[PDB]
RNA sequence: AUACAGUGAAACUGCGAAUGGCUCAUUAAAUCAGUUAUCGUUUAUUUGAUAGUUACAUGGUAUAACUGUGGUAAUUCUAGAGCUAAUACAUGCAAUCUCGACCCUUUGGAAGAGAUGUAUUUAUUAGGAUGAUUCAUAAUAACUUUUCGAAUCGCAUGGCCUUGUGCUGGCGAUGGUUCAUUCAAAUUUCUGCCCUAUCAACUUUCGAUGGUAGGAUAGUGGCCUACCAUGGUUUCAACGGGUCGGGUCCGGAGAGGGAGCCUGAGAAACG
């Protein structure tokens, strides 16, 4: 039922185009997939060729790279926080790309409790809201994946001046 | 720049802030070629555009064409009038004849309505802009 | 154990703090067998891209669990070799101790702790007998093969040369961490 | 009502023709998957166990495991594609043609056309662990003496026939896996020597 | 049409096979291979309507299958199969090779060649890139992708394959003074020597040839292919030298 | 604004005009 | 032919059925004719390259054809029993290359030090080709309900010896990862002879024009959605009214009504 093709839209002087034929195959869309926090639930969809999409209907884990430290661990998703397109997907907890999540942060703070051996030292050196997070027990995150494509939840830690206009937008 | 839900940066640019090394935030360009000058504003510039031939992730290919600027009312897109005489040959004559060409400028550009533009095509940017403006004059 | 969930059950089952994490009263009966389990899934040949993964997972966890356990995983890992007559001795390696079989044992042990160095990094809990004993042993062991033995044995020559190439890389690295 | 009554261990199986209501009766009410007492169907039932397994309506349409009612339903039946069929309840009624049983256990009096009769297993093992495991044989005996071997006659000719061992160890299946590691060998080895010549073009080059 | 084609009309059928007209309501329909539909002679009409070694479609297919006919080294039993350009065609048993050259009319010609000459063929470069871990390669015209190649080799330089090993023997650099085969266009089939290649960016390439005569005409860079230094050409040519 | 139907727009529509009649008796209570 | 072996119905697997054929109701840049791009995409097959990372070969978690018992008024309607296989369905296994002391021998051996899949997702780093790239390609850390890396077949029986059917093997077939190629498909740039003002406003009245972000798409794209800007065409005629295409071929559709699905590389399928 979901169609792409441009034929039933105005044209640019404004006329109504009349309906040219019957809708084609070649130019399918399918519904939604509305990624919600919980356990991993995805299905494989057939696609034109014999590619296949994961869909993530569901997903409570993924993994979140540290970009500044470049570092990379599988952690789980506490609930969204702000996303930019709308914000009733942040009341349903809807996860897409670009939605801001809070992830678990103890992964990350073991791992930086083993290489630095801390809780030298300018390397340590972390912004301080980070480290204010890292106290909290959850990390601002942006999710750079496409759960309704390729089923995973991969995304980056927020710094800097990320973090400062997404902290200032919350 | 920052005017927006979502925050604006040239997608898989890094800005590592534990090193630190530069004050100026790391900024990707490109030269769209055909002897195209990219404009030095582009290059130490501070705007964010996905749209931008010398900064985004569109390429200039295709016709190339040039006009004069009749509206520039939208951010970020201009029409622009290309003028032309058609031929009847039943009574021999010529008429004069406008079409009118949606396009994409860049904030790099500075364009006021009346000067000439020299446009490149492009993927499709929307339902109408094709076209990209390229060089003003 | 099934392997489809092996990954899921980690993140959530073992994760500290975590919702479904065991209680501080059940984690000296369970843990024992959450050892036995990992150590069995840690020795899967890493020969495909899945196959890596679990290993690293495997060895991912330990920092989760308390230091006291952490050294219970490395005392499995070395029980299987039998290295206390070599120090009650004067560091004298048996002949019949040496074999293809007995390489093959301490290569597998070895890996465990260069991969358990990866993870915890300073963090590592160092104890004698638990790692440094054995893993001393192991350097030893080389060295008697690979001299004693002659050229025929290529593929124990082969082996012995590759244990003394992990095994000093192991202690490069006990070091510079702990 | 006519019950079909099959004895699996002989592969056996014969209709029996039912008048009175009363054993009938002791079907009722029961579903398929369940067990009943041969010595409430009759005495020469006494001591046996059928459990039903299936049947037919007055109409001709089976009944179907998994639905609880006593009447003939529109279901959504598959084996890809589904077609909706009508198919009686899985409930014992009297509105039930013929009953279908399965003899899980002997009663003390034996079947005439059942327990005293066989029907041997129409072919044999053909896979070669299939024929070990049939025979029991150990890992040194060889599978190819034991194979089963049917007699046909036609006329006054007669001869042997035998079916073909799949996953036999073999000469040819050796080479093969051979000549496939030899293979990937080769191609391994020539492509080093291309990359050896090309480093050694560049190298002349510079 | 729904998915791809498979039946080809007569007259829809490219001009300069030469199908007779009235013999039936088809032809052959070239399936994939080395060579683009509208530039192939597939072996059917080869061996029927050129040759005439064969009277009907059954009898090319019965030479086929007894394995007489090789394409460039290697036999193949698809009647259909698209030779085309620079194509090396061998018949064992007549003691018969083949090379694929346009005349001047503009249709491929059969052209015989010596066994020298057939053991190798020409190839355009006409793609030049770096494949999976960083071993270069060459895609000719045909279709032949070889790995390894000189580095000097570029873009519209042209190859010399050998076909029992299908590796690149000596090679051409597209430059001024050599000697180039017209491969499309009004001027297909005729030979000269490159003058001058004007160039321009975004759009279609140009260059002058003159031929003998002196006579002199532009073609896009696209149909030209590249085959000797002038008067030392790499291959035999057919009769006339590709004049007018 | 009024596009996408973000405002309300109360002319009649054909297809779900009558697609239900009221009941005359009322509610319950009086 | 003491496993089978010639030929071979039936049945399971594999491929194909989107080609071909037929009629013209529709629609006046909608298709279409010429012309251009895909640095914006998918592509069965063909052709050319390309994967050293219990095993003298695993299971039924398996059935058809087939044997046999029946129900029904009855069908390409049926259920109960009993077998048996795979290129069906599942599972699955003592090597090479660098730096090279000894400069021992001066091709050379060589102590020791090292290095070693592919596929998906994200983050990060380097970066031969084109005018032009965040292109090609390489590396690092992780991720996968995640792949793939011959448990396959025909013909023949050569070379070695350590006589064991010991070792080592010739030509083909069918598979399979990625790239290129071909057959295609999908969008797409510019231009393109009717009468009209007694058709002067139209679009925005469930997107109209544009930006940002997401969802979907094989992908670009108001294609759809959230927020925000107020626009776009037109007296050089927008909007509206009237009247199969191009040249037997090439295009364009459609085959109880309407809605919804399904496989396949390709269909909104004449199934
Ligand atoms: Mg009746
Ligand atoms: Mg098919
Ligand atoms: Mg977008």
């Amino acid at each position: 039922g979901i169609s792409r093709d441009s034929r039933h839209k105005r044209s640019a002087t404004g006329a109504k185009r009349a309906q040219f034929r019957k809708k084609r195959k070649f130019e399918l869309g399918r519904q939604p997939a509305n990624t919600k926090i919980g356990a991993k639930r995805i299905h494989s969809v057939r696609t034109r060729g014999g590619n296949k999409k994961y869909r993530a209907l569901r997903i409570e884990t993924g993994n979140f790279s540290w970009a500044s430290e470049g570092i990379s661990k599988k952690t789980r998703i506490a609930g969204v926080v702000y996303h930019p397109s709308n914000n009733e997907l942040v009341r349903t907890n809807t996860l897409t790309k670009a939605a801001i999540v809070q992830i678990d942060a103890t992964p990350f703070r073991q791992w930086f409790e083993a290489h630095y051996g801390q809780t030298r030292a300018a390397s340590a050196k972390i912004e301080s809201s980070v480290e204010s997070q890292f106290s909290a027990g959850r990390l601002y995150a942006c999710i750079s994946s496409r759960p309704g494509q390729s089923g995973r939840c991969d995304g980056y830690i927020l710094e800097g001046e990320e973090l400062a206009f997404y902290l200032r937008r919350l | 720049v920052q005017s927006e839900r979502a925050f604006q940066k040239q997608p898989h640019i890094f800005n590592n802030p534990k090193v630190k090394t530069s004050k100026r935030t790391k900024r990707w360009y490109k030269n769209a070629g055909l002897g195209f000058k990219t404009p030095k504003t582009a290059i130490e510039g501070s705007y964010i555009d996905k749209k931008c031939p010398f900064t985004g992730l569109v390429s200039i290919r295709g016709k190339i064409l040039t006009g004069t600027v009749v509206s520039t009312k939208m951010h970020r897109t201009i029409v622009i009038r290309r003028a032309y005489l058609h031929y009847i040959p039943k009574y021999n004559r010529y008429e004069k004849r406008h079409k009118n060409v949606p396009v994409h400028v860049s904030p790099a550009f500075r364009v006021q309505v009346g000067d000439i533009v020299t446009v490149g095509q492009c993927r499709p940017i929307s339902k109408t802009v094709r076209f990209n403006v390229v060089k003003v004059s | 154990l099934d392997d489809t969930l092996f990954k899921d059950e980690i993140t959530t089952f073992l994760t500290e703090n975590g919702s479904q994490s065991i209680k501080a009263e059940d984690e000296k009966v369970v843990m024992p067998y959450v050892l036995r389990i990992f150590f069995g899934r840690a020795q899967v040949p890493p020969t495909s891209g899945q196959k890596r993964s679990r290993k690293i997972a495997v060895i991912s966890v330990l920092p989760n669990f308390k230091k006291p356990y952490i050294n219970d995983f490395l005392s499995l890992a070395s029980e299987r070799l039998d290295y206390n007559y070599f120090f009650g001795n004067s560091h004298q390696i048996n002949s019949s101790k040496a074999t293809l079989k007995t390489i093959r044992r301490m290569t597998g042990f070895v890996n465990i702790v260069n991969s358990t160095l990866s993870v915890l990094r300073t963090n590592f809990p160092l104890h004698t007998n638990s790692v440094l004993q054995p893993l001393i042993y192991s350097i030893a062991m080389a060295y008697y093969v690979l001299d004693t033995e002659s050229t025929e044995e290529v593929h124990l020559r082969k082996m012995a040369s590759n244990l003394r190439q992990q095994g000093l890389k192991c202690l490069s690295s006990v070091f510079e961490f702990v | 009502m006519k019950l079909n009554i099959s004895y699996p261990v002989n592969g056996s199986q014969k209709t029996f023709e039912i008048d009175d209501e009363h054993r009938i009766r002791v079907f009722f009410d029961k579903r398929i998957g369940q067990e009943v007492d041969g010595e409430a169907v009759g005495d020469e039932f006494k001591g046996y166990v059928f459990k039903i397994s299936g049947g037919n309506d007055k109409q001709g349409f089976p009944m179907k495991q998994g639905v609880l009612l006593p009447t003939r339903i529109k279901l959504l039946l598959t084996k890809g594609e589904r077609k909706r069929k009508s198919v009686r309840g899985a409930i014992v009624g009297p509105d039930l043609a013929v009953l279908a049983l399965v003899i899980v256990k002997k009663g003390e009096q034996e079947l005439e056309g059942l327990t005293d009769t066989t029907v041997p297993k129409r072919l044999g093992p053909k896979r070669a662990n299939n024929i070990r495991k049939f025979f029991g044989l150990s890992k040194e005996d060889d599978v190819r003496d034991f194979v089963i071997r049917r007699e046909v006659t036609k006329g006054e000719k007669t001869y042997t026939k035998a079916p073909k061992i799949q996953r036999l160890v073999t000469p040819q299946r050796l080479q093969r896996k051979r000549h496939q590691r030899a293979l990937k060998v080769r191609n391994a080895q020539a492509q080093r020597e291309a990359a050896a010549e090309y480093a050694q073009l560049l190298a002349k080059r510079l | 049409a729904r998915g791809p084609k498979k039946h080809l009309k007569r007259l829809a059928a490219p001009h300069h096979w030469l199908l007779d007209k009235l013999s039936g309501c088809y032809a052959p329909r070239p399936s994939a291979g080395p060579h683009k539909l509208r530039e192939s002679l597939p072996l059917i009409v080869f061996l029927r309507n050129r040759l005439k070694y064969a009277l009907n479609g059954r009898e090319v297919k019965a030479i086929l299958m007894q394995r007489h006919v090789k394409v460039d080294g290697k036999v193949r039993t698809d009647t259909t199969y698209p030779a085309g350009f620079m194509d090396v065609i061998t018949l064992d048993a007549t003691n018969e090779n083949f090379r694929l050259v346009y005349d001047v009319k503009g249709r491929f010609a059969v052209h015989r060649i010596t066994d020298e000459e057939a053991s190798y063929k020409l190839g355009k470069v006409k793609k030049v890139q770096l494949g999976k871990k960083g071993v270069p390669y060459v895609v000719t015209h045909d279709g032949r992708t070889i790995r390894y190649p000189d580095p000097n080799i570029k873009v519209n330089d042209t190859v010399k394959i050998d076909l029992a090993s299908g590796k690149i023997t000596d090679f051409i650099k597209f430059d001024a003074g050599k000697l180039v085969y017209v491969t499309g266009g009004r001027n297909l089939g005729r030979i000269g020597t490159i003058v001058h290649k004007e160039r321009h960016d975004g759009g279609f390439d140009l260059v002058h040839i003159k031929d003998s005569l002196d006579n002199t005409f532009v073609t896009r860079l696209n149909n030209v292919f590249v085959i000797g230094e002038q008067g030392k050409p790499y291959i035999s040519l057919p009769k006339g030298k590709g004049i007018k | 604004k009024a596009s996408k139907g973000r405002k309300l727009n109360y002319s009649v529509q054909d297809p779900i005009a009558n697609y239900e009649a009221p009941i005359t008796s009322g509610y319950k209570w009086s």
